[PDB]
């Protein structure tokens, strides 16, 4: 029903046989030309291996197809992709704060495993 | 994005699970602390 | 590492644990030029200006203006042609995509169950492991307090 | 994915928690077997 590269609804979907993932014909053939592999599972794939397999209701107000429709397709692509680049830099900052506090906690556990186990041993020593 | 979103989620959850590990052991050191005080005096 | 989430049932001890983590963290301290302007137009966040003959609303300004008027006619004939083949069916091409959107939507709510049944099949297994360790730790702690008081009575 | 690896880490640490108390349970048994022999020697002194 969908494509596994762009996130579209393909009109001419193709199926690779090595990993069953439905993708668009121009999107699968483009990937096989650049790097000689299936992108999803990183297995070998060719153009001759793949197997070839929607109604779009036009608005009544269809100069709208030239001015108003064409700009926003390039507007919504840019300000989403620019928003995504802010997400990727922010998450690696949140990865660096995830990894630092993880090592900060394990040094507490490694320090408190030495504190409690010797104090309970000193409870076993005080009876003597 | 979703490669490190798992690496963000599994890290913070294992952090909070290890955050509970200290909270048990800091109270276990305490009960080992006050018992040794009341006994070594007596 | 081992800290039981199910059987241990305070937010202050979380705040008590968060300071000691922080006290150790206070110590430890591919495209063409299309990629350039699509970044630059989004950062500036300014829409590109558009010019239309209708917006100008000028008639017989000169000779160039006269050419512009023609452009209005063949667009309106083509618009009436596109409004003709849209008005031919006009309900039946729109209804076949509404059923198409229904069959696409149920697959995600199908995928909403297969995760939700499997994620609770994970938590159902760990809780049984959560209750087993608490049972063995209890007999460990029960034997622990007995030996601490036995040796005092033995002495 | 959270519950996938949360069971993965909790399954290995369950033995490491239990064996540390089990080794602490063996040392407390060694004192309990050791302290009782001194009270056994008192009735021989009578």
């Amino acid at each position: 029903m969908l494509c596994a590269i762009s996130g579209k609804v393909p009109r001419r979907p193709v199926l690779s046989p090595k990993s069953r993932t439905i993708f668009e014909k121009s999107l699968l053939e483009q990937y096989v030309k650049d790097t000689g592999n299936d992108p999803i599972t990183n297995e070998p794939l060719s153009i001759e291996e793949i197997v070839e397999i929607a109604q779009q209701a036009s608005l009544t107000e269809s100069i709208p197809n030239l001015l108003t429709s064409l700009q926003n397709e390039w507007d919504a692509i840019m300000l989403e992709n620019f928003k995504l680049r802010s997400t990727l830099d922010s998450l690696t900052k949140k990865l660096s704060t995830v990894m630092y506090e993880r090592d900060a906690a394990k040094l507490v556990a490694a320090q408190l495993l030495m504190e409690k186990n010797e104090d309970s041993k000193d409870l076993p020593k005080s009876s003597q | 994005l979703d490669s490190l979103t798992k690496k963000l989620s599994t890290v913070m959850y294992e952090r909070d699970a290890a955050k509970l590990v200290a909270a048990q052991l800091l109270m276990e050191k305490n009960e080992d602390s006050k018992d040794l005080p009341k006994s070594s005096q007596q | 590492m081992d800290g039981l989430s199910f059987v241990d049932k305070p937010d202050g001890y979380k705040n008590e644990i968060d300071q000691l983590v922080k006290k150790e963290f206070a110590n430890i301290k591919a495209d063409n030029s299309v990629s350039t302007l699509t970044n630059a137009l989004y950062t500036e966040y300014l829409k590109q200006r558009n010019n239309k003959k209708r917006r100008t609303p000028d008639f017989n300004d000169d000779d160039d203006t006269l050419f512009l008027e023609e452009y209005r006619r063949k667009y309106p004939r083509i618009d009436t042609s596109r409004y003709i083949p849209n008005e031919s069916s006009e309900v039946s091409l729109l209804g076949i995509v509404d059923s198409y959107l229904k069959h696409q939507e149920i697959v995600l709510d199908t995928l909403l169950p297969q995760t939700v049944s499997n994620q609770w099949r994970i938590n159902n297994d760990y809780i049984r492991q959560t209750c087993t360790i608490v049972e063995e730790m209890n007999i460990q702690q029960r034997k622990q307090i007995n030996d601490l008081e036995i040796y005092r009575k033995r002495l | 994915s959270t519950l996938c690896h949360h069971s993965l880490p909790a399954l290995i640490e369950g033995q490491r928690k239990y064996y540390a108390d089990y080794y602490a349970y063996r040392q407390e048994i060694r004192s309990l077997e050791g302290r009782r022999k001194r009270l056994q020697a008192m009735l021989n002194s009578s």
